[PDB]
RNA sequence: AGGAAUUCCCAGUAAGUGCGGGUCAUAAGCUUGCGUUGAUUAAGUCCCUGCCCUUUACACACCGCCCGU
């Protein structure tokens, strides 16, 4: 599966239960204009681009 | 699915205030993927007339 | 390419009785552990004695391919020598053991370089980098041939345990294997282990 | 004017192959200095050290690393040596190819760690840009410090080769090793 | 400057100096054939080991080891572009080096005897051709894994020698010296004798037209190209067994069978 | 088919000290080992012990493929139960022989079942009939293929020396093998041969 | 080149190096000044271990009753 590309919309907040990770909303490079929920470890801020080399699995899920 | 039931809830009159909040709001986070899919046509043309004729 | 044998939740430790000090043995001591409640049983020296005759007069410790490590259940990281030979008889690798759990080192007495020393915790520091780590067990419902699983110039860790009842579980393996239908002890293990190595690594 | 890293390294033909990384790595026109020697005030603020020189940055994280600390001229002619061993042994631009080593280096997704006293268990998460060129830098100098220890072999050469191998690509490298094994645990603990 | 190898050490002289201004002694037992890179900063040596070392200039230890050989090696080179070497030793096979990546890019098995006499071209990268005391000059070169060109000398080969205009190869062998035209393959224009013994080195002026050779019995012969007839000669107290050029013909350095 | 194994010159035997009976250890009895000038050293009860355990906890001996037999350095020849267990700890083991060798016999404590007993001398009456006998021991220059010598449907002696010091030699041996060029341990000869065994018999 | 445990630490900070004074208390193999060189990581949560408080100024907007003995 190819290696995606995102872009940090919206930083939520500090996940707390999952070590200190942040949640991040981010959207695809692409023009499909799809937007996911993901979890980043590390020093992060609005209009940082993230590197997925999978994409289909979610943060928060059943 | 939340598109559909939320069509369900304006009919009824039941809480519109509540539920147009929150509809209106995932409209406005998932405007592009929204108009991508082919298949939610039918779901806001139910949702056009239902909305502004309850409010 | 080398081989990590890591001896995992060894019974190794130190009591007093009299004037004297001396390893905790299960049948000597049997008094000294009912006192305090402590369970009968469980100090096994023997297990990680017998498997440290299996590992050491293994021809691929021989040539020189083999690295023993042994972490105890009270958290004390040991590292072993190759050039060192094991006691045979129990009774003076008690001496060993209780003479290096004091000191924290034990010298060779025809060499100047240590044989048995203390380190420091965890022993995930002291693994090459890039080598795979593999835990034993018998509850996994496929065996593994241990033949296909060597690596042709890469260095592995494996994990034995030094327990006669409880499964292997550290932070550091990514799988569990099998080896066998059957449960087999801890010494027949590393026997076993070692010597599918050397026919891969042409030791004959 | 052309600035010129030492007076002979230039660096407009450097280039980032990497676009997630463009905005962390200081090489371009505005951040030329002759020296990796600004003494400026760049850990003062968040987020604020991603406008220092990579070159700086790597002449800081090699002082902590088997030294005495507050050494820098010293590691600034360490760097140097390395850099003149790079151009001698490869033939190309250093710069590029420190630039390629922070970029093959870096891994992508880490595992945060849920951690309790009996085990551990597991979750893979994403890397941001900025932890991922403080650790591939950090994997290069303790590459470097750890091979050469113990070996009849001064610090340059052994660097140089460190970046050598990781810019390659090449298994040869500790960055690379560390970087593959984290991936390879993130990656089974989906 | 000039490096002179003896025994198991390579000593860096300079002009006068009669102290050597820089010395590598870590050798095992000798070292052969050390040779200056084309922007002086590196040199190639040789062991009776095996192993290719290259040398800084200026440090103590070598920076780059190659274990490919298994006995003794006497020739080694650069090519044309300076991030390659050619080694030749006494396993009768020739093996091509890459310096970057420490490996050996290439090998080639094709000599029945001691190979102990390499040189490369500095117009064309991999074209380089080696000599052995097979009797026979084979030239490993194009981008192939077989020589596509051979050449049969009636004495063990000493020393080759490559003119960089006109593709012209000189052989010295025993008291012959012979030169071999590559624009039809194999073409002997001049073979020469003017020595009573051996001739041990052969050496090209920074002038095409002058050729200096160097044998064992106390003698030098230069000769012009054009006529290919002998124009100077020089006498010395002993055997020449390495003569050197600098720059122009500003130092004239020869080294003899004593030390 | 079934492989039978005889370890000869074991070093077993019950010595007097005070009013109690104890198996002669080296380390415990070095005083009166000292007296009457016999050898210290000798006395190796604890090759015996690691050996029978891995035999006795070998894959094939749960299969009912393996026979061991002991035939000491005092002309005692001894059979084991196939069913029989082995303590790990060397103390408890000793008991068993020492009131093995007074009473002849060892019995089951939860059955009439016949475990442990001394039978008579020579053991090659005992040996079924077709069967082949190879003696082991490291000084055969030529190394023999440990899979090679298995017989398909035949059963086969093996000869492993117990003691010390020596070389194997017995009359009804008809063959002399090695099965590395290293000096093994008795233990770990044991752990080769039934391990080769093991795969050409089928049993995983 | 110093195990198990355990203590401390966020910018001229950690760490290294030298040079003085003995000041109405204290301080001698110790105490206190002054200068030189100068870093890695972090700028956010209540998950563990705890602490401090609360659950009766009517712009717009928002919101619409803690419980028990
Ligand atoms: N069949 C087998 N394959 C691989 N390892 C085995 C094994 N049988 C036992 N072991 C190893 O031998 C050690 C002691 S034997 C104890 C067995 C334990 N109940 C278990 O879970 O396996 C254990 O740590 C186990 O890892
Ligand atoms: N490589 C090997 N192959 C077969 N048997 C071996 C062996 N190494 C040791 N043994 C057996 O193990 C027993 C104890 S080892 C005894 C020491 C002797 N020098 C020796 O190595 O053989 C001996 O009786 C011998 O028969
Ligand atoms: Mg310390
Ligand atoms: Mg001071």
């Amino acid at each position: 599966q190819p290696i995606k590309l995102a872009r940090v919309t919206k930083v939520l907040g500090r996940t707390g239960s999952q070590g200190q990770c942040t949640q991040v909303r981010v959207e695809f490079m692409d023009d499909t204009s799809r937007s996911i929920i993901r979890n980043v470890k590390g020093p992060v801020r609005e209009g940082d681009v993230l590197t997925l080399l999978e994409s289909e699995r979610e943060a928060r899920r059943l | 699915d939340i598109l559909k039931l939320f069509n369900e809830f304006i009919q009824l009159g039941s809480d519109v205030e509540l539920i147009c909040r929150c509809l209106f709001f995932l409209l406005r986070i998932h405007f592009g993927q929204i108009t991508s899919n082919q298949m939610l046509v039918p779901v806001i043309e139910k949702l056009r007339e239902t909305t502004i004729s309850k409010v | 390419r080398r081989l990590i044998v890591v001896l995992e939740g060894a019974s190794l430790e130190t009591v007093k009785v009299g004037k004297t000090y001396e390893l905790l043995n299960c049948d000597k001591h049997k008094s000294i552990l009912l006192k305090n409640g402590r369970d009968p049983g469980e100090a096994r020296p023997d297990i990680t004695h017998q498997s440290l005759l299996m590992l050491m007069d293994s021809p691929l410790n021989r040539a020189g391919l083999l690295q023993v490590y042994i972490h105890t259940q009270k958290n004390v990281l040991i590292e072993v020598n190759p050039q060192t030979r094991i006691p045979r008889t129990f009774d003076r690798f008690c001496g060993l053991m209780v003479q290096l759990l004091h000191k924290l080192s034990v010298r060779a007495a025809d060499g100047p370089q240590k044989l048995l020393k203390v380190i420091k915790n965890p022993v995930s520091d002291h693994f090459p980098v890039g080598c795979m780590k593999v835990g034993t067990s018998f509850s996994i419902p496929v065996v593994s041939d241990v033949r296909e699983l060597v690596p042709s110039s890469d260095p592995i860790v494996f994990v034995v345990g030094a327990f006669a009842h409880g499964k292997v579980s550290v932070e550091y393996t990514e799988k569990m294997v099998s080896i066998s239908n059957y449960p087999l002890s801890a010494a027949l293990t590393c026997a076993k282990l070692t010597t599918a190595f050397e026919e891969v690594w042409g030791v004959i | 004017p052309d600035i010129k890293l030492f007076g002979k390294w230039s660096t407009d033909d450097v280039q980032i192959n990497d676009i997630s990384l463009q905005d962390y790595i200081a090489v371009k026109e505005k951040y030329a200095k002759y020296l990796p020697h600004s003494a400026g005030r760049y850990a003062a603020k968040r987020f604020r050290k991603a406008q220092c020189p990579i070159v700086e940055r790597l002449t800081n994280s090699m002082m902590m690393h088997g030294r005495n600390n507050g050494k820098k001229l010293m590691t600034v002619r360490i760097v140097k040596h390395a850099f003149e061993i790079i151009h001698l042994l490869t033939g190309e631009n250093p710069l590029q190819v420190l630039v390629n080593a922070i970029i093959n280096s870096g891994p992508r997704e880490d595992s945060t760690r849920i951690g309790r006293a009996g085990t551990v268990r597991r979750q893979a998460v994403d890397v941001s840009p900025l932890r991922r060129v403080n650790q591939a830098i950090w994997l290069l100098c303790t590459g470097a410090r750890e091979a050469a220890f113990r070996n009849i072999k001064t610090i340059a050469e052994c660097l140089a080769d460190e970046l050598i191998n990781a810019a390659k690509g090449s298994s040869n490298s500790y960055a690379i090793k560390k970087k593959d094994e984290l991936e390879r645990v993130a990656k089974s603990n989906r | 400057n000039y490096a002179v190898t003896a025994s198991s050490r390579i000593h860096i002289y300079g002009r006068y100096s009669q102290e050597p201004i820089k010395t590598f002694s870590r050798f095992k037992d000798t070292a052969y054939c050390a040779t200056f890179r084309q922007d002086g900063r590196l040199l190639v040596a040789g062991s009776e080991d095996g192993g290719v070392q290259l040398f800084d200039i200026s440090g103590r230890a070598p920076l780059r080891q190659f274990e490919g050989h298994t006995k003794a090696v006497h020739t080694v080179d650069f090519t044309a572009d300076k991030y390659h070497v050619v080694s030749g030793a006494d396993d009768y096979t020739v093996k091509l080096w890459d310096i970057p990546n420490s490996k050996e890019i290439l090998t080639f098995k094709e000599h029945s005897d001691y190979v102990r006499c390499g040189c490369a071209s500095k117009l064309n990268p991999d074209l380089f051709i080696t000599g052995s005391y097979d009797h026979t000059v084979k030239m490993f070169d194009a981008r192939t894994s077989e020589s596509v060109l051979s050449v049969e000398h009636g004495q063990p080969v000493e020393s080759v020698l490559l003119f960089p205009s006109g593709g012209l190869l000189v052989s010295a062998g025993g008291r012959y010296v012979k030169v071999w035209d590559m624009l039809k393959g194999g073409q002997l224009l001049v073979s020469l004798k003017n020595h009573h013994k051996t001739v041990t080195c052969l050496c090209l002026s920074s002038s095409g037209q002058r050729l200096l050779s160097g044998s064992l019995d106390r003698k030098v012969k230069v000769y012009s190209t054009t006529s290919y007839k002998v124009v100077h000669s020089f006498d010395y107290a002993a055997s020449i067994l390495s003569l050197a050029l600098a720059h122009e013909d500003e130092t004239i350095v020869v080294g003899m069978t004593n030390g």
